[PDB]
DNA sequence: TCAGGATGTATATATCTGACACGTGCCTGGAGACTAGGGAGTAATCCCCTTGGCGGTTAAAACGCGGGGGACAGCGCGTACGTGCGTTTAAGCGGTGCTAGAGCTGTCTACGACCAATTGAGCGGCCTCGGCACCGGGATTCTCGA
DNA sequence: TCGAGAATCCCGGTGCCGAGGCCGCTCAATTGGTCGTAGACAGCTCTAGCACCGCTTAAACGCACGTACGCGCTGTCCCCCGCGTTTTAACCGCCAAGGGGATTACTCCCTAGTCTCCAGGCACGTGTCAGATATATACATCCTGA
């Protein structure tokens, strides 16, 4: 049985922000439950937005509006900025 | 041709493919677009980068090079927006921000 | 094996320490029993939700995941345990 | 085709006459005429028109039939109602209970012609707070009176009372106010129980589009109330000009005349007198100011909502109607020299005013509401030409009081402000002369409605009308559409003008000559700053041309100019 | 005379001490026996993982800490430094928990 | 003249008796439009939407004054004060 | 004044001392301090901003210029306060 | 054979078929069992029957034969369990239960 | 466009409980939003229970446990009783 | 403690209407019938994590005992809010005029589901080694009685 | 305003168990192709939303005035804190039994899917009465004085 997690990814991002700082296993578990939490939130709001507008497909627009609903203020603005840049670079190349 | 990961195309460290799978099998909608895992993975990268940034700053302020749940409690609750997002969250081994009401102090 | 008077196992110094962390300076002598009642109610709720989850899965063991789904079920999200 | 309406609606005329209780004969079958007035009428002069109209409506009375008065204006609907009841029930003596309802703009007026033009018929009015009413319908609660004179909304609030008693003959005024049958007034007039005889008075028929010809002839008549949805395709006449005008216009409109002859009645002032001095209608044009004109392209470029129509009407009239603009122009908002130098309407206005007061002839002006009339008060107070003011929110006390303040010939005030909608029906004046209209008739029936308040029976002066419009603006396009509509009903109401006695040759006379008029404005479809041109309007004789040269040694001779930071800053604050 | 602190100083030093650390303030075995007793009334013969009991201890202690924070806000709003049961049940009445 | 506090109680019974809306339409609608101007310009509102905001707003303020009354009465005072309001909003977790 | 109006108090002031007074009478409040009014206006403005930003968000997502009742219902249910009778 | 509605088989007044459709197209799970719409429709019937019962009793107590939102507000809030379920609900045109704190009454 | 609702069904149940009592249209709308609300709650909890236990099919057991989670006390007991009786009679005949 | 008046509040009858209850034509979604297949039930085995017990240590809890400071009652002052009245004033209702965008349809096409082939990123098991817990001593700081 | 002294910070030293890197070993992520279809875009209709004014009147606003209550101050007493002493149950470390979670192999039958057929339910009307409103009349209650 292989149970996957986000551990190595939070580790990589941590080494990007603070290359000299490590993280304990418990804090890694907290980060994992955080990523799963926020993921289920944005996915749920995307499902609601897709159901109310009568569409069967989740696109970047529904995820964008969901981010603008969940994240207050600057988290929403910078989050939509980073995500839009990521989809931009993704489909451009 | 040599297969290149979609996470490397957009410049994301998070598994765009895994997020896409979770959106497909998560019973969210019947169909999933091609920009949803990229955009969502980017948002998660921003949030994780911020919370780990504040956690690293708190760890550096406490003279500890290893992040502990206390540094996550402080790093979150000291920030206004992350406190508004996580206000309903109970972090294990977090503790409480040091606080005393000014009326309780001697004079 | 009937268990009784175990809520009295919660000690006056314990609740006192919880209030010391909560920012309380001075405590009245009547806080204790009421705090025990409140804690018992909370545990009745969370434990009935978790035990409900465990009954639905036909399992005899209450996993930490069931407790996490009960707390998130009530609106209090607990990170770090899964 | 539809002549089943000819024979079947003539037999239906028999159905109203006997069964309810040439169209010149079978509909009018009960005949009479008398050129003598009823004995109750006192202090009035008898002309020919209200005779034929008098026993014409009496001919509608004896046959048990309704009707509409299609006449121009100034033919004394009040006279026909007074002499109507006083003659009819001078004979029969029943004399009541009878209902008459008029706009609140003129109420004590109608009682004033119920005062001097005849006694012996009492009146029940409704005005003011509920207390005076409590006195009135508390005294008359037992229902003894000759006539009730009321207004619109008091049958809506007092419909719980005055509709309990039985009525016979009602008089409702200004059918254009009636308009739609979907309006609450209409459907609540069925809550009014029943009055056998009816009538409607109007200075002009309904809107150019005319879907509501239904509503009209439903409230006017038993005729069409059975089938509501019928005529909407039969309205296609108004909406190969020879062939389309032929089939649509000539066919359908010949049908409309064929059916509608013995209902509407219209005449002119030249028919009864010829004392009408001129056609008494002109227009003018104006210019703009660059600091204001930038609002056209910039503020039209803003495209927040509904402004595009609202923005241009204001800025060509006043910049100061906008609060922020007036604040940024000057902080002090004191009376200033530049209040009238911002636009051209105030420049040419300051040009005409010395000649206005010079010639000794007065002027009527119509306005939009709210800030426009306020700023005009500020200008007329700035150069200090005294003025009355009138508008919708004023009470009836000073409504009638101000009406009396006009009637004094010694008046030192020439101009004054009056509301198109509120006061357009608000006065009856033989002594006025000049008229000005800014709003340019969102409905033409309102501009021609309030337009005739100048020329009147016994006018010893010569009327001139001015439409003040600025070039390169939406408002002259609104004038374009305005006389486009004047053509639209020009096939309807200008077709309805030759119908009085059901003549024959005059209809094609107005088709060839009037058709030359609509063709003339087909040419029309596709300055005056000097003293002489403006002198030409108000001259009307060489004598006035000579006496206005005394104003040429200052306005022209004069022993700055019209016209940036307000443009950029204005663009900043208006960009919200 | 033996040196004694003025009443209220030790309480503040304890406030700083316990607010400084992450330590759990309730002893394991009594809390576990309490959880088992409360769980007896639902389904008999249940098995608990250690991480589950630790979870109930985390949520319970954090909940009581927040409850004493709001209760302290009530007592201070009453111009008193001593929390009372009516402050507790007041906070639980305003939160909508009763 | 009535003793002070009787008219207040009669008003309590009166307004708690009926379902009537306690805020006038047009001012509340202009307020909603002003607040909405700062988000997206040139917006259209259905009447049922403004009525919805009026229902939720009035009910929210009624509950807020209930809890505020509980705070004032807990302070042994019959007069609610701003510190009671902001106290209730502090305990609810809204700030 | 009469020459130019200057009668504008804006809007949030359009919520009247008697209005808030009535809302307090319904809540069970007996006597009211003079400073409750400004705080109540502030709280009302806050709540209205919180709901309206969400309703306008749902409106912009559908690419519509009209804010309907369903958008407000989904904003209230979005913030945890459920509303009935207007649809859902 | 003549088609008989599944709502009539179990003796339910609610549209078992419609509930089944909403469970299929609601993106809840990938597959829906045969007892879910029947059981769920029955639960909804019990809840609706109870709330309409209390609403009818309140309407009868107020001498009105037509149920109004006020009768739903009273019928719910006067019941403990339905108040616990609907505690987060704001009912339009509901009003408030008449209440006065005993300390505020004169003496 | 035909927009379906629960109106006639709430009407039938009302005529079962109180045959002599009618209902206003607004109260019918409140009942409609109530039925939709509770429906979305039970269906959502059923989706969560089906996802946590790793099953792709919603059966009467998941709906039962969801009812026992959402409805406090006697509403849960009598609700499970009525529902179990309904499935019983359904599959029996 | 107890009677009299004025105000608001409840009751009885009449009346009048707009929303509610019922019938109707129709049509689209629900029921019946049939088929395939994959998910869930079920038997069997493995092991690891739970429960239980026992013994030795000791930090922590219970119990008591002074005493000082805070909860609480009482009292008095002053000022701030209820209450009523005359005066404005916009709210409410209506009615007009325009038109922007909600709402539906009809094509038509890029786009995502789905299956076969392939392989490298991530994971479980497995090794170091060092950042941090723990301790012992000293210097420093904050509290309390002169 | 100051020293005695108890608690705390700081610094140097030591031992360890979890963080961090490596290495097979998959199995899910990537690529390449199809195939049907959701929605993107253009077009058409027409409804409700926007502005504005007329007109009435219930509500808001400003103000005068009284007195109810918030708040400051004081005295009392009681009860909870700070500390010492004594007891006990938590804790840790170890050991042992075993049963319930976890997985895998086999099978079957419940539901998705499609086609066919028809009536349960829905928009649109029609009539019609529950109650909202108005008038008249009497009771409940507060406020006053006795
Ligand atoms: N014979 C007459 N002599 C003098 N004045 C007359 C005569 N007939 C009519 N008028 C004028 O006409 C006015 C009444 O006309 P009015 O009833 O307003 O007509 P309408 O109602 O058609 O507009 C009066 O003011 C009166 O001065
Ligand atoms: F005589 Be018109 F009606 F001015
Ligand atoms: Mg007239």
């Amino acid at each position: 049985t292989r149970k996957e997690s986000y551990a190595i990814y939070v580790y990589k991002v941590l080494k990007q922000v603070h290359p000299d700082t490590g993280i304990s296993s418990k804090a890694m578990s907290i980060m994992n439950s955080f990523v799963n939490d926020v993921f289920e939130r944005i996915a749920g709001e995307a499902s609601r937005l897709a159901h109310y507008n009568k569409r069967s497909t989740i696109t970047s627009r529904e995820i964008q509006t969901a981010v603008r609903l969940l994240l207050p203020g600057e988290l929403a603005k910078h989050a939509v900025s980073e995500g839009t840049k990521a989809v931009t670079k993704y489909t451009s190349a | 041709a040599k297969a290149k990961t979609r996470s490397s195309r957009a410049g994301l460290q998070f598994p765009v493919g895994r997020v896409h799978r979770l959106l497909r099998k998560g019973n969210y909608a019947e169909r999933v677009g091609a920009g949803a895992p990229v955009y969502l993975a980017a948002v998660l990268e921003y949030l994780t980068a911020e919370i780990l940034e504040l956690a690293g700053n708190a760890a550096r302020d406490n003279k500890k090079t290893r992040i502990i749940p206390r540094h996550l409690q402080l790093a979150v609750r000291n920030d206004e927006e992350l406190n508004k997002l996580l206000g309903r969250v109970t972090i294990a081994q977090g503790g409480v921000l040091p606080n005393i009401q000014s009326v309780l102090l001697p004079k | 094996k009937v268990l009784r008077d175990n809520i009295q196992g919660i000690t006056k110094p314990a609740i006192r320490r919880l209030a010391r962390r909560g920012g309380v300076k001075r405590i009245s002598g009547l806080i204790y029993e009421e705090t025990r009642g409140v804690l018992k109610v909370f545990l009745e709720n969370v434990i009935r939700d978790a035990v409900t989850y465990t009954e639905h899965a036909k399992r005899k063991t209450v996993t930490a995941m069931d407790v996490v789904y009960a707390l998130k079920r009530q609106g209090r999200t607990l990170y770090g345990f899964g | 085709l539809l002549d089943q309406t000819k024979d079947t609606r003539i037999t239906h005329l028999l159905r109203q006459t006997n069964a309810f209780l040439d169209y010149y004969n079978v509909a009018h079958r009960i005949k009479e005429d008398i050129k003598k007035q009823p004995s109750i009428l006192v202090g009035g002069t008898l002309k020919d028109y209200q005779i034929k109209g008098l026993q014409w409506m009496v001919s509608l009375f004896n046959n048990h039939l309704n009707g509409i008065l299609a006449d121009e204006m100034g033919l004394g609907k009040t006279i026909q109602t007074i002499s109507l009841l006083t003659y009819l029930y001078e004979m029969k003596n029943i004399r009541g209970p009878y209902l008459v309802i008029v706009p609140l703009s003129t109420l004590s007026n109608w009682s004033s012609e119920f005062a001097k033009w005849a006694p012996t018929l009492r009146t029940i009015s409704f005005k003011g707070s509920p207390n005076e009413r409590k006195a009135k319908q508390a005294k008359i609660r037992a229902g003894e009176f000759d006539v009730v004179l009321t207004t619109f909304e008091y049958i809506i609030k007092e419909r719980a009372l005055l509709s309990k008693v039985k009525w016979v003959h009602m008089i409702i005024d200004e059918g254009h106010r009636m308009k739609n049958a979907q309006s609450k007034l209409s459907l609540t007039l069925n809550t009014h129980y029943h009055a056998d005889y009816r009538l409607i008075l109007t200075g002009t028929p309904l809107q150019n589009n005319l879907p509501e010809l239904w509503a009209l002839l439903n409230f006017v008549l038993p005729k069409i109330f059975n089938s509501v949805k019928s005529f909407d395709e039969w309205f296609n006449t108004p909406f190969d000009k020879i062939e389309l005008s032929e089939e649509e216009t000539l066919l359908v409109i010949r049908r409309l005349h064929k059916v509608l002859r013995p209902f509407l009645l219209r005449r002119l002032k030249k028919d009864v007198e010829k004392e009408l001095p001129d056609k008494v209608e002109k227009v003018v044009k104006c210019k703009m100011s660059a600091l204001q004109q930038i609002m056209y392209q910039q503020m039209l470029k803003y495209r927040g909502f509904n402004n595009q129509i609202m923005q241009l009407k204001k800025i060509c009239n006043h910049p100061f109607v906008f609060e922020e603009v007036e604040d940024q122009i000057n902080p002090t908002r004191e009376t200033n020299d530049d209040i009238w130098r911002v636009a051209g309407k105030f420049e040419l206005l300051d040009r005409i005013l010395p000649k206005l007061k010079a010639t000794g002839h007065r002027v009527l002006i119509f306005f939009q509401m709210t800030q426009i009339m306020d700023i005009m008060e500020d200008f007329l107070r700035y150069i200090n030409i005294k003025y009355l003011r009138l508008d919708g929110h004023t009470k009836s006390d000073e409504r009638s009081e101000l009406l009396r303040l006009f009637n004094a010939p010694d008046s030192e005030y020439l101009c004054f402000i009056l509301s198109t909608r509120a006061g357009g029906l608000g006065l009856n004046l033989q002594t006025a002369d000049t008229v000005i209209i800014f709003d340019t008739d969102w409905n033409p029936h309102q501009d021609l409605q309030a337009q005739d308040r100048a020329h009147r029976i016994g006018q010893k002066n010569e009327v001139r009308i001015l439409r003040l419009i600025t070039t390169n603006s939406v408002e002259e396009v609104i004038l374009e559409r305005a006389y486009k509509k004047l053509d639209i009903d020009g096939k309807v109401i200008q077709a309805g003008k030759f119908d009085n006695k059901s003549t024959s040759e005059e209809q094609e006379a107005l088709l060839r000559s009037l058709l030359d008029a609509e063709e003339e404005r087909r040419k029309k479809r596709e300055e005056e700053l000097k003293d002489s041109e403006i002198n030409e309007i108000l001259a009307r004789n060489d004598e006035e041309m000579a006496v206005l040269t005394r104003m040429d040694e200052d306005r022209s001779k004069k022993e700055k100019s019209r016209l940036r930071e307000e443009s950029e800053s204005a663009a900043v604050y208006n960009g919200r | 005379k033996p040196h004694r602190y003025r009443p209220g100083t030790v309480a503040l030093r304890e406030i700083r001490r316990y607010q400084k650390s992450t330590e759990l303030l309730i002893r394991k075995l009594p809390f576990q026996r309490l959880v088992r007793e409360i769980a007896q009334d639902f389904k008999t013969d249940l098995r608990f993982q250690s991480s589950a009991v630790m979870a109930l201890q985390e949520a319970s202690e954090a909940y009581l800490v927040a409850l004493f924070e709001d209760t302290n806000l009530c007592a201070i709003h009453a111009k008193r430094v001593t929390i009372m049961p009516k402050d507790i049940q007041l906070a639980r009445r305003i939160r909508g928990e009763r």
